């Protein structure tokens, strides 16, 4: 008998523990492996995918209605079409898309994103945008000559029928809370509107009523830190 | 030099004079199975130019309103060819396939397909029954729907509780009625075991949602239609015993 | 950090092995046949 | 391939004015994601990123332990629970983000009793492998375990923990099955059988008393699963509808949850 | 003699068009095994097995516990049981697969309580070799234990365990002896010695409990047998027909069960 | 920057009679302490100090554990406790000696009754990151714990001991933070929300009777903070005034504690 | 199993001891450090 | 993975020793005195 | 007097490390810009 004396901690089952386990089948091989294509090794390789967002989420959108942003001709000049926030672990249109479901998995998060914006309209139908995102401060821009103030993209429906809109990681903080809302609006990230840069023009016999579908990702730096369970599973009694 | 394309397979040929590219899914070709990864020990055989083709099935109308489709993959080639009759005397299957799918419009109409393939692509039964025993579920037409495709009654969970927003995790293209007009992806063998039978078992599954509705002017074409061409890339069967239709 | 270690001639009753930073994202965002440059147009 | 630790640091950028060189214009028809990057449409300074990555791999994402089942003992004087992990919403949505995993595991046993306490009595798990007897009374032969793994403790003592190995005929657990497992005619209405993977089928997990005669409490064990040595294939998208049944995907027709939740009109940001 | 893990792959082969070389006639009547292999009778392609054989030795089929006896203690004071592992027909027919086995022991005691309980008494466990006096009571002399070897150990201890070494005059233990112990005029009609081996009897386990007065309590000591070290000669038959005796093979003239269940026809394989 | 132990020792020192060295006459109106030593002032002989100063380091002076807080349980079933260090006035002011803090952690769980005892209930400790839902009920989903980090301990076992490392977004932690939290109009009658970093909001400490029914006890649980691996900046003057608040530095505006006691006259050392 | 026997101060809480635990957060790296002016190492710089 | 080791003079309480892959099926299969191929008939 | 000794890959779960005797003074006690002799009048 070696002396040995037992500190605290002893007799506790934490969960996230890394230690060994008896076995309960010795002398065991499992089967062999095969090739399966498409292996994962990171969660990191699923935020760098393009994803619709849910812009449209909006009341009176019934049911696929609410992927898309509708274009049509103004009347007015500098008009507005669409703004939302670039908050991933945030209610809205990033909470129906690939990124904003791992990373509220992950209580933190950092580095760029990126929004890609793709016009499914008629080929005869040119324009242009101004989808500029803005750092925090005040609020939503009124003006069009408030929100050219930030970091903005000028995108013409050409033969090329998609822009993308990457999101400078401009924070004083290393990394976010991925949870806003109240005392946690230290941690928001901005706002990205979309105007109404010149005009919707169309030429005769062709609808005058298009539409754009938002996606949006990761970047090379992203990347997120803690662990926790995310807010959506929610279960009364047990599935028998 | 990136928009026209000829694929030829086989003895037959597709031409095209506007496409974006050719999608390679989880950037892996199909290939024949190696003798470290296999287990069965009867030799496998291998036409090589009567299965390896493109069979073209019927068309699919687009209207204004309309959902989607889905088709099973070793699923929607049983009945047709020899490829069939191969798939229906051999007991073991394994075979990549190369998809294409055709959708031309003119340049005053507007919209957009989403293509996709989806690795076991399992149909939910749709109703409200928290009871094993009670509970609905599809019919053999509903889970494999043969040749003749089988709409959706609700794409944007694509009949199966998943969102289609997130649905662009998957190998997948866009016919945007704007730029071109045929989106095909070459997906290699996906599967668990090194061989498996055509017949219970359907790898995957095509879905085509026709996301920003098809919209035009008075005096335009309104019959669209939606036709889509399979090539089973290296096609090998094994376990010859008598036919079975299902 | 001795954690390696077992204690058993079973292989799979051990801790968490060499952790490996394997990462091909070039599968997932990128699996088109002809290589893309990103400082051109996509469609020529 | 690349293996690297951190995270990509940006490079220093300065404007550009000329014509051909766009890497803003991207085409999404193609199937490919977009591969602009920071440098190229804003002029950028040089950082050196230090942002560490380690805990975001799927072998530090799914090493946690995770409640699986919950066993009641009334003491029919045993009780048994069938292995399936698909019964808590917890950590069935993480395993069925991915279509095939293969992994070894670590069951953990957390025995209570009614009111909550730890009597100094024992207790005997079994593992039933598929093709061996089930027990038909808490005194049977089958619990003398002359070749099933079997675990005897107390429940003053800590929580029970052994290692299990991968032990499908496949090779790999598929938790989404596109098929039958049997030939014949399948039938229009009820579909009983339809994606039930036969590979994932593990046995029954028995659990009885040590004694002769009855000992009046009722006890309840919770099974503890921790996943260990993963590998993931196939990824797939995260489950939005609620969930239903347990081996099923049902979901409800009526009043579909949306994934995004409302707001005023789409002009407004907040 | 040949040593090597997984299994014998398979080799290519191709069709045979000649004479004279027939691999599959074979002949049953020389008492040999055929030996026609997958190559030559089919086409076959060329694998590389991996399916480990590890499993399948007769130290990793006998290196398992499993229970040999149970002894009934309720306080004569004492309890005694003779050793003999041929009392469960689990245990019994492994060992009975085989003729002569050479092996080293590991027993483990698990005592319990009427209901199933474990009160803080005290209990010694002493081994009588042959020839060594039985204890005649619970506060005798034989249990000063000078030269016996003893273990005393709580209920509420984990379960005792300890090594035995192969402790047999000959060189094996020999299940089926086909002779008498003794020499003299055998009867025609009660031959109650055949069949009994003098080499297998090891002595007799008694158990106490250590106190002065009388505990009021009836105790249930099972014992766990493990084998190990184990070499086997001479294989044998499995045995088809339950158990009726201890140290006998009696079997039942009467209801002889067959080794196969019935079916309808010859010609319906199902 | 010297690095050394012990304490300086003096040299040997002789008078000086010369003009226009004076060490004696400093200027404190350059904000500079004065530097006149021993040996200058008087004559001094020559010692060799041993004194070692390895106890006066910032390392060992905040290495010693102490209460931070307390966590009554009435068994609402369940109990919660937002973690911040100042509520204590013994380890607030050693820590607000300084101003920036970058530190590991080590707490440690002392659990007692009511009376004072402990029996052998099973509790569970569960850590609610900012942004995690905090638990709504005793037998809720969120004690499921897929995520949290959590310990499961008894009354009868040693007190529970975890580490904790360096959970802040920004840098260090900053106990005076002169500024708001948020942009717009402040008001100029109740600033509810100066001196209110949001970088030491770390999250909600959660407990519970694992079990199903209710348990009869009022418990209380001590929760033991000891700091490590410390770094300090920025040193500032040590409080002198009683505490009123939690989160803010207030003070009574009567009744001003004077920092020195009185005694009769300035011309009286006693 | 090794033989070891206990000791006195078993299951005792010293206070002031130097000793490891066990970490809740594994695979954890904290925020990197910045230079900040004015660092103290003892509290002989605080007498003086 | 130290297992072998022992902690007594008795061999006999150790662990379970090398696992030697000995097999020897021509003793059980094949018995008969004169070798016969597999290859030809069995009584020529 | 092993002590510094871990068991996991976390290094902030070991003990107290090396203890160096950093000690700088001179930035507390005389941070004037105009290095001043401690023989001479301050302000000459
Ligand atoms: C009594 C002590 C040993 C207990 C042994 C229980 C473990 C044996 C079952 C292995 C579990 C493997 C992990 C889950 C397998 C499949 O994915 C599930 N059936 C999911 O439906
Ligand atoms: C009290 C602690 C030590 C207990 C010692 C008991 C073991 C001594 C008996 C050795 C058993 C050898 C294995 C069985 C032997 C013979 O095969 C049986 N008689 C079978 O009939
Ligand atoms: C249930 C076992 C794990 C318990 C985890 C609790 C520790 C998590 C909180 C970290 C404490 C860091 C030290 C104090 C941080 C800030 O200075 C305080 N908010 C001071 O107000």
């Amino acid at each position: 008998g070696i002396p040995a004396e037992l500190r605290p901690g002893t007799n506790q089952f934490l969960t996230t523990d890394d230690d060994t386990a008896a076995p309960i089948l010795p002398g065991f091989t499992p089967t062999p492996t095969i090739h399966i294509p498409g292996e994962v090794h990171s969660l990191l390789e699923l935020c760098r995918v393009e994803t619709i967002l849910e812009v449209n989420n909006t009341t009176e959108a019934t049911g696929l209605t609410r992927l898309l942003i509708p274009v049509s001709s103004q009347n007015k000049a500098d008009e507005l079409c669409a703004a939302f926030m670039v908050d991933p672990g945030r209610i809205g249109p990033w909470q129906s898309t690939l990124v904003g479901q791992i990373c509220r998995y992950y209580t933190q998060w950092s580095g760029s994103l990126k929004v890609t914006f793709m016009f499914t309209g008629s080929f005869m139908a040119t324009g242009k945008m101004l989808v500029a995102y803005s750092p925090p401060g005040s609020a939503q821009p009124a003006n069009r000559e408030t929100a050219m103030l930030g970091t903005h993209v000028i995108w013409d429906f050409g033969l090329q029928s998609s822009v993308s809109l990457v999101i400078p990681w401009i924070s004083n903080t290393h990394f976010r809370t991925a949870k806003t809302g109240g005392n946690y609006d230290y941690y928001t990230a901005g706002v990205v509107t979309l105007w109404y840069q010149t005009n919707y023009v169309v030429p005769p016999e062709t609808p005058g009523e298009a539409y754009i579908i938002a996606m949006g990702a990761a970047q090379d730096n992203f990347t997120l830190k803690i662990c926790k369970d995310t807010d959506e599973v929610t279960q009364q009694a047990v599935l028998q | 030099s990136d928009r026209v394309a000829q694929l030829t397979v086989g003895n037959s040929s597709i031409t095209t004079q506007e496409a974006a590219n050719i999608v390679l899914a989880y950037g892996e070709w199909p290939e024949y199975c190696p003798d470290t990864d296999a287990t069965a020990v009867d030799k496998p055989t291998r036409p090589d130019v009567s299965v390896n083709r493109f069979y073209t099935l019927d068309s699919k109308m687009w209207q204004e309103n309309s959902t989607g489709w889905y088709w099973k993959f070793p699923d929607v080639l049983n009945k047709t060819g020899v490829f069939g009759q191969n798939a229906q005397f051999h007991y073991l299957y394994r075979s990549g396939f190369c998809l294409h799918v055709q959708c031309n419009a003119s340049k005053f109409h507007q919209g957009a397909l989403l293509v996709a393939v989806i690795p076991e692509f399992v149909i939910a039964g749709r109703g409200s029954n928290t009871k094993p025993n009670e509970a609905p579920h599809p019919g053999f037409t509903t889970t494999f729907p043969g040749t003749t495709g089988a709409t959706f009654h609700d794409p944007y969970v694509l009949d199966s509780g998943v969102p289609l927003s997130q649905a662009l995790i998957y190998p997948h293209q866009w016919i945007n009625l704007r730029t071109n007009n045929c989106a095909t992806v070459i997906v290699p063998y996906i599967n668990a075991v090194p061989f498996d039978s055509a017949i219970n078992h359907s790898n995957f599954g095509l879905i085509v949602i026709p996301v920003s509705p098809l919209k035009y002017s008075s005096g335009a074409t309104t019959a669209i239609p939606i036709t889509i061409t399979i090539a089973p890339l290296n096609s090998e069967f094994g376990g010859l015993r008598q036919a079975v239709s299902q | 950090n001795f954690t390696n270690i077992n204690y058993y001639k079973d292989s799979y009753a051990a801790s968490a092995t060499r952790q490996d930073f394997t990462q091909d994202p070039k599968k997932f965002t990128q699996p088109v046949l002809d290589s893309i440059r990103e400082l051109s147009a996509p469609l020529n | 391939v690349t293996n690297a630790e951190s995270a990509a640091n940006t490079t220093p950028s300065s404007h550009r004015l000329e014509t051909g060189r766009v890497p803003a214009l991207q085409a999404a028809e193609t199937g490919a994601t977009s591969n602009a990057t920071d440098e190229n449409m804003i002029e950028t300074r040089c950082v050196v990123n230090r942002n560490g990555v380690l805990e975001t791999t799927i072998n530090h994402f799914f090493s946690r332990s995770g409640l699986v089942g919950v066993v009641n003992l009334t003491d029919t004087g045993y009780a048994t629970w069938d292995i399936d992990i698909m019964g808590f919403v917890q950590l069935r949505r993480k395993c069925e983000m991915f279509t095939y995993m293969r992994f070894n595991a670590e069951f953990t046993f957390v025995t209570t009793t009614k009111n909550g306490e730890a009597r100094p009595y024992m207790l005997q798990y079994m593992y039933v492998p598929p093709g061996a007897p089930k027990p038909t009374g808490r005194d049977a032969f089958q619990w003398q375990t002359a070749t099933n793994p079997s675990v005897f403790v107390k429940l003053t003592d800590p929580p029970a923990q052994v290692s299990v190995p991968f032990m499908s005929p496949a090779s790999a657990y598929q938790w989404f099955y596109d098929g039958y497992p049997t030939f014949g005619q399948h039938p229009e209405t009820s579909n009983t059988t339809y994606g039930l993977c036969p590979n994932n089928m593990m046995g029954t997990f028995a659990v009885r008393v040590v004694s002769r005669e009855a000992s009046q409490l009722k006890l309840q064990t919770r099974v503890y699963m921790k996943l260990k040595h993963v590998r993931a294939w196939v990824p797939r998208p995260i489950r939005s509808q609620p969930y239903l049944l347990k081996n099923f995907p049902n979901y409800d027709s009526s009043k579909i949850t949306n994934s995004a939740r409302d707001r005023s009109s789409i002009k407004q940001a907040n």
